[PDB]
Order: structure tokens, then C-alpha cells, then sequence
């Protein structure tokens, strides 16, 4: 028998996406090639099926530093890293390879289902 | 709100 | 020129709310009364001025046990606990005084103007 | 997926 407020969903990801521009409680840095990227654990694993698997990881839980595989373009994680936190996918034809590898990498199904789509129309 |  | 994925603000909620019942990343005890509440900081911050006021002071930020003003009711604060892991607020005529008072006090306004407006029906 |  609860009420539900329609926009909180909406409104927790623009704060937490507020606390990742100002860079409060970020708890990780994520390595790309020679780029860095802090965020907060939480919010990595509630979108990526890779980051779920890394920090439920008795061992790595505990670090600061995660190293992506080299083959990972920055660009692509962060396009990806922006859609994680407002909902929003800067999807561009000069860049749709780069976001749909990077996604089938860190496990984001729902975004890699949409690459795919935009791929098959072009 | 809404009724869920 | 982005994208919009409606279900994802949901989707993530839904997965730091599945991290709380596994008490996975949980950084912080909300002691009520007798009571303890495991959460994630950021989670609280994301839904409450007081949680948000709490965790951006230089000296707070660090604690992980806050303990509430001896008038909190545990049952007010656990609803509410659960209406920010997942929008929905369990509101009936026997606890809408505790809530309100809880959500003034935790300064979560959407909260209060709905028990403002059901207790003006009655 | 939506235009925002
Ligand atoms: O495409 C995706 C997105 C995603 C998110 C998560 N994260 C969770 C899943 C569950 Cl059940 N509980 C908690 C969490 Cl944080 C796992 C796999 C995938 N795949
Ligand atoms: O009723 C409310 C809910 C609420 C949430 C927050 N939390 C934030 C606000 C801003 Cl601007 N950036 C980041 C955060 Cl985490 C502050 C005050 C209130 N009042
Ligand atoms: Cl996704
Ligand atoms: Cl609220």
C-alpha cells in the first residue's frame, strides 16, 4: 500500500552525478590508456556488469585503482561513464565503435542492444 | 506521487 | 544530441537498493534509538539535506557511525531509509506523524509536502 | 531509448 514518488529515481542520479562533478566521496580512480576517471563504486556496479564483478571481489573491494585493458579508448569509457551517471549516451557515428566495444567490456547490455540497432541502420 |  | 535511457535512473536505484540488502559497500550505521541502519553515504546525501550537510563537512565525512537527536522514531527513519533505496513510501495513518517529523528533521522535502497534504485530508 |  505505499505512495511512490515518480521523479526520485531521476533526481538520486542527479545528485550522485553532483557529487561526481565535485569530485565528493569518489572512492576509485578508473585508468584508461593515460587518462583517469574518479567515480563512486556503487554507482560503477549498478551499471556495468564487469565493475559489479570487480568490487564484489573480496580482494578487489579494497582498491583505490582499477586498470582497464588496453585496448579500451578513454573517449569511449567516458561517454559511457556520463551515461552511467545522468542516463544520457552521447552516441555519435564517429564514435559508435568505440562506446559499443567499450560497453560489451564493461557489461552494459542495455547500451550495447542500442549500438547494435543504430549500427544495423547505417 | 502516484499509486504504484 | 544524446540518447535517453527512461528505465536507467530506475535500474540503478533498484541495484544500490540490492547492494543494501546485501549490506555490499555499505560505509556507514545510522543509529536510531537502539536501532542501527547499514547505508551507502552517498545514497543518504543524494536524498536528504541533513545526510547531504553531513557528509560534505571535512570532520563528518570520515565517521562511519552518525547517531540521530534522541526524538527520532527507528520506524520513521527505516521507512524512510526505504523510500530513498527505492521512491516508495510505506505511508499509513498509524506512522504519518512520525514520518513527517523524521523527513523535517532528515530535510527531505518532497516527504513532508506529502504528509502536509494527507494529514490536511483528514 | 528516447529523444530527452
Ligand atoms: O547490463 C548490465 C548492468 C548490470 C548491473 C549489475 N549490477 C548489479 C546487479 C545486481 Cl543483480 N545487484 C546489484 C548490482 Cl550493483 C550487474 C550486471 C549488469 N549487467
Ligand atoms: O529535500 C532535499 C533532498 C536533498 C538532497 C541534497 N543532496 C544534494 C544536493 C546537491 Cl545540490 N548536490 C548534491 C547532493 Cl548529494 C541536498 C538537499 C536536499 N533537500
Ligand atoms: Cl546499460
Ligand atoms: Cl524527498
Amino acid at each position: 500500500s505505499c505512495i511512490q514518488f515518480t521523479r526520485h529515481a531521476s533526481d538520486v542520479l542527479l545528485n550522485l552525478n553532483r557529487l561526481r562533478s565535485r569530485d565528493i566521496l569518489t572512492d576509485v580512480v578508473i585508468v584508461v590508456s593515460r587518462e583517469q576517471f574518479r567515480a563512486h563504486k556503487t554507482v560503477l556496479m549498478a551499471c556495468s556488469g564487469l565493475f559489479y564483478s570487480i568490487f564484489t571481489d573480496q580482494l578487489k573491494c579494497n582498491l583505490s585503482v582499477i586498470n582497464l585493458d588496453p585496448e579500451i579508448n578513454p573517449e569511449g569509457f567516458c561517454i559511457l561513464l556520463d551515461f552511467m551517471y545522468t542516463s544520457r549516451l552521447n552516441l555519435r557515428e564517429g564514435n559508435i565503435m568505440a562506446v559499443m566495444a567499450t560497453a560489451m567490456y564493461l557489461q552494459m547490455e542495455h547500451v550495447v542492444d542500442t549500438c547494435r540497432k543504430f549500427i544495423k541502420a547505417s | 506521487w502516484v499509486i504504484p
